[PDB]
């Protein structure tokens, strides 16, 4: 939060400070982050579909799947090749081709392949499985390199003809990883967040980071919480209190219905962006929320609205996801 | 029958059965009894109808077994069951019970006697909603607690001076008195004492309290002071919690009532008591007690992290050689409370909770001796499935539900003896009463201590003295810990238990004893790069071990 | 005399991940093939999420019933003391939340869970 990805030194003992751990509290600062890096470097790919462990190399030319298939794989790859020619062309500078197919006692080869890639390149890893923690804890080599997780879980088998659907899944993932990484680098170089710490559906995380740093420059305690969907209050929040109980379960919304037969014309309208307009527009009471945080959040939302007006897709997505972040207790810095 | 059974004619055997069962002892022989006796004279064909003593003595043994069950004027299809008992009459005897199936007993202030209360399930339908308590239950819960405390106080040797009800303090002033009741904050925000008669105010500016107690709102207190009618202030000068009593003295007031009835129970029709087999079971327990050991672990063994699993595997490696009699795991089994998941992209928290116990079944596969010889006990933690669904990890209802069956469909099949109970659970040994209760105590009593205007082993002494003198597991009002209206009797310490398994993750380990009872204070399952668990010898001795 | 031939069981603040649509869904009055899919975007819903939300609603209902206040029958003033037999005036205490209301609510949970395939909700009922 305080330092960010844009790291630099102002020592003006660098060797002595890198043989051991460089201390940061005395010397730290964040530089500008308009462009993170000009990326030209390999990628890795390890995937799992609940025994469907899969691997692929950007600079490799073979595909082997752990325990008719080859022809279907080739034809499907070619088909989606012509159907996404444009996307492949525009993301070739990120990831670039037919590759050898293989369908492979066999469960120890993950360690061998990880070691082989370890000595073959220094290549970011993309992970896609419902058991990311299990894979990390059963392959000791995976902690030795930076990795980016793309968990899209809840994938199941149709009990029949799983080969075509799984082929479609793997090929679309392979040919959409370029767009994925383009979007990820956009979000990272926009929000000053490291690549490995990001995720496609972690909108709440950026909200937390930006709001937390804006409060840190302010004189407001963060009430930051981890591994618990409750605001931090010094431990008092563990106790049961009546008013908290009633504000937790007060979730019903009223409505108006006036029955009858109407001969006059009636128009049907829809109302949208209600919550954002409600937020932006507008001692004695103990149940009131802090005024300072409310003002800061209103200003942040206003600047996001202004930036999204000036053709920023990321700001638009943030504005759309703000309400879902507010409702969701899983997000950190959440207060009922 | 015998090796050579001969089918009888019922009319000719009728006189032999009828005489014994209708003139000496017993009454109203049915047809089922006669048919049974036909079969079991087939089992006694030896010279019978010409051999008296054998069949007659079998019949008198039958009567001596039958007449101890209810009144037994009729012989239904149980007769074959008592005959199987006769055949079988020619470690067990211990029970574990939860707060859900504890018998209800009211207390009457006008009759000074406990009164049995029928359970809603046994007599009611219970198919739609039978677990919902009635409205007056919460009205009478505090009345029951106050009545029990009043009786306990007035049974004391020193008190034979007498207290005065609150309402009798209106007409006097400048006179010292003595009184007791609930302590709380009035609507205005002042300190008040509440009694069934009424309530008054408290002056604290010159109070000298008895040290060693956690003076907390919701606790019975004895107040000595001077009334003043100029305002409404009862100027307090001294304050002390009521004293406690041992098990035998409180028991003898009701002889030995069948509260935790294993040998026999009482119900609406009759009241039952027993002391004859108490000494026999005490003598039985005095022997081979070292062989029947039960070991408990720490609190909050999260089944998600690798370190806890590795330590648990090492513990089971040491333990599988010598399986104990009972094994208890206490605390939460998941480090994060389970609740509504707003995203379907990732693993559902309920599915993760189901997955965590599945691996435990796999780890049981390599410790077959433990799985075969030792029963297993699981006690829910603060942020397990049902509570965290609405409490979200905070304190909630105390009579907590057991672990749901749908998430434990494999542990029951691998192990042969697993029991899930409520957070407060009571087991009945041969001559011992053991209770287990898992929650946070030291922090609660530290944060809510009353303030008085004016080495860590002393804190646990104060905690034990307070919890044992109050005589209630939850000396807190309905504001702090909401309690189900009817089940409050489960939390009562009426005839205090032999041993208390009081686990608090915020307190150091202790093995103290006081007032005929002893208390064990297990800590967290792990601490400071180490893990520990404790075992208690039924001979009033404790051991501590650490395996990292 | 005409009456309503059906009851209501509404879940508030239901969220769709794909469209961020917020609406209250009725489990009883609403027609089929609309509980399982979002209104604007025609994407199927997760089912164990529905079961979990129903269970959470039921448990919050039970807790709210159990933590209710007491009101005097004659004068509607509220109970202000921990132990007391009745109001200083005439009248006996009654609960703010009547029992028959929650009994009917549980009945309709039972009917809803029986109509569709809802097994964890049935287990939640069974533990009572
Ligand atoms: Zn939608
Ligand atoms: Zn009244």
């Amino acid at each position: 939060m305080d330092l960010g990805a844009s790291v630099t030194f102002r020592s003006k003992a660098l060797g002595k400070g890198i043989q051991q751990g460089f201390e940061m509290k005395d010397l730290s600062m964040a530089e500008n982050e308009r462009y993170l890096s000009g990326f030209s470097m390999d990628i890795g790919y390890l995937l799992h579909f609940p025994e469907f462990f899969s691997l692929f190399k950007s600079w490799g030319d073979t595909i082997t799947i752990l325990v008719i298939n080859a022809s279907s794989l080739g034809q499907i790859y070619k088909q989606m090749f012509e159907k996404k020619k444009g996307k492949i062309e525009t993301y070739s500078y990120l990831v670039d081709i037919n590759f050898e197919f293989v369908y492979f006692k066999l469960y120890r080869r993950l360690s061998q392949e990880t070691t082989k890639l370890k000595e073959e390149r220094g290549f970011l890893l993309l992970l896609q499985s419902p058991f990311i923690t299990k894979l990390l804890g059963t392959i000791r080599l995976l902690n030795q390199m930076p990795i980016v997780k793309l968990s899209l879980n809840e994938v199941l088998l149709p009990q029949l003809n799983w080969q075509p659907t799984l082929l479609k899944k793997l090929v679309n993932h392979v040919l959409s990883s370029g767009s994925w990484i383009s979007h990820l680098i956009k979000l990272s170089q926009y929000s000053n967040i490291p690549i490995c710490n990001l995720r496609l559906d972690s909108m709440d995380y950026i909200i937390d980071v930006l709001y937390a740093r804006k409060l840190k420059k302010e004189n407001i305690v963060l009430w930051w919480n981890e591994k618990a969907p409750l605001p931090d209050h010094g431990g008092i929040q563990n106790d049961f209190d009546l008013n908290t109980s009633w504000i937790m379960n007060d979730s019903e919304f009223p409505k108006i219905n006036n029955s009858g037969v109407y001969d006059n014309v009636v128009l049907d309208v829809g109302v949208d962006n209600l919550t954002v307009n409600t937020i932006l527009t507008s001692e004695f009471v103990h149940d009131a929320f802090s005024n300072d945080a409310l003002n800061v959040l209103r200003g942040m939302l206003k600047e996001w609205w202004d930036e999204a007006l000036k053709e920023n897709s990321t700001a638009d997505l943030l504005v759309n996801s703000l309400a879902s972040w507010v409702q969701n207790p899983n997000a950190k810095l959440f207060d009922g | 029958g015998n090796v050579l059974p001969v089918k009888i004619q019922p009319p000719l055997l009728r006189p032999l059965a009828y005489r014994v069962l209708s003139r000496k002892y017993g009454l109203s022989i049915k047809s089922d009894g006669l048919s049974a006796l036909a079969e079991f004279v087939g089992t006694n064909i030896g010279a019978n109808w010409r051999q008296g003593p054998a069949t007659i003595k079998f019949l008198e043994q039958f009567a001596a077994v039958w007449k101890q069950q209810e009144r037994g004027l009729f012989i239904d299809q149980s007769g074959v069951k008592e005959v199987i008992q006769e055949m079988k009459e020619r470690r067990d005897y211990f029970k574990v019970i939860n707060a859900s199936q504890q018998q209800r007993f009211s207390y009457n202030p006008h009759k000074m006697q406990f009164i049995f209360v029928p359970n809603k399930k046994q007599n009611g339908l219970g198919g739609i909603a039978g677990f919902l308590p009635d409205i007056e239950d919460k009205v009478q819960m505090f009345l029951t607690r106050y009545y029990l405390t009043n009786d306990r106080v007035m049974r004391n040797e020193n008190f034979q001076m007498s207290i005065t009800p609150i309402k009798n303090l209106l007409g006097r002033d400048a006179q010292n008195f003595l009184l007791l009741g609930l302590l709380n904050k009035n609507f205005k925000g002042n300190w008040s004492l509440e009694d069934p008669s009424g309530s008054v105010e408290i002056d604290i500016s010159q109070t000298i309290p008895t040290q060693g107690h956690y003076y907390v709102p919701g606790c019975m207190v004895l107040v000595e002071g001077i009334y003043y009618s100029v305002g409404n202030k009862f100027h307090v000068t001294s304050m002390t919690l009521p004293p406690g009593e041992r098990r035998e003295i409180t028991l003898e007031t009701i002889g030995n009532l069948d509260l935790l009835g294993i040998h026999g129970i009482s119900n609406n029709n009759f009241i039952a008591r027993l002391d004859k087999d108490l000494k026999i079971r005490l003598h039985l327990l005095e022997k081979e007690l070292t062989d029947h050991k039960f070991v408990i672990l720490g609190a909050n063994l999260f089944l998600d992290d690798l370190k806890i699993m590795t330590a648990l595997s090492k513990i089971l490696q040491k333990l599988n050689d010598d399986p104990p009699t009972l094994l208890i795991w206490q605390g939460s089994f998941t480090s994060v409370p389970v609740f509504a998941s707003m995203s379907s992209r990732n693993i559902s928290s309920s599915t993760q909770f189901k997955n965590n116990f599945d691996a435990l079944a796999t780890l049981l596969s390599r410790f077959d001796n433990l799985t075969e010889n030792t029963t297993m006990i699981f006690i829910p933690g603060p942020n397990d499935l049902w509570g965290s669904m609405v409490s979200l990890g905070a304190s909630g209802t105390l009579p907590q539900d057991p672990i749901p069956s749908a998430f434990t469909k494999k542990i029951n099949k691998v192990c042969k003896n697993v029991v899930w109970s409520s957070n407060p659970t009571r087991i009945a040994y041969l001559s011992q009463e053991i209770v287990i209760f898992r929650d946070d105590l030291s922090g609660r009593f530290k944060r809510h201590r009353l303030e008085f205007p004016f080495q860590k082993v002393q804190e646990t002494r104060k905690l034990v003295k307070t919890i044992l003198d109050q005589g209630h597991l939850s000396p807190f009002l309905d504001s702090l810990r909401p309690i189900s209206w009817d089940l409050d009797h489960t939390l009562t310490l009426c005839p205090i238990p032999s041993t208390m398994v009081l686990c608090d993750t915020t307190s150091a380990q202790f093995d103290l004893t006081y007032n005929g009872c002893k208390v064990i204070n297990p800590g967290s399952f792990i601490h400071n790069r180490r893990a520990r668990y404790m075992e208690y010898v039924p001979s009033s001795k404790k051991t501590i071990q650490e395996e990292i | 005399e005409f009456k309503d031939p059906s009851l209501s069981l509404v879940v508030p603040d239901f969220l769709c991940e794909y469209c961020f649509f917020i609406s209250d869904i009725d489990f009883c009055k609403a027609a089929p093939e609309s509980i399982f899919s979002c209104v604007r975007c025609h994407k199927a819903f997760n089912q164990v999420l529905l079961q979990e939300h129903l269970i959470q609603k039921l448990r919050s209902d039970i807790e709210s019933y159990l933590i209710q206040d007491l009101r005097c029958s004659r004068c509607h003033k509220v109970k202000r003391d921990y132990m007391s037999a009745h109001c200083p005036c005439a009248g006996a205490w009654e609960g703010t939340l009547p029992r028959e209301s929650i009994v009917q609510k549980l009945n309709v949970f039972k009917q809803v869970a029986k109509y569709y395939g809802f097994d964890i909700l049935l287990s939640c009922i069974a533990d009572l």
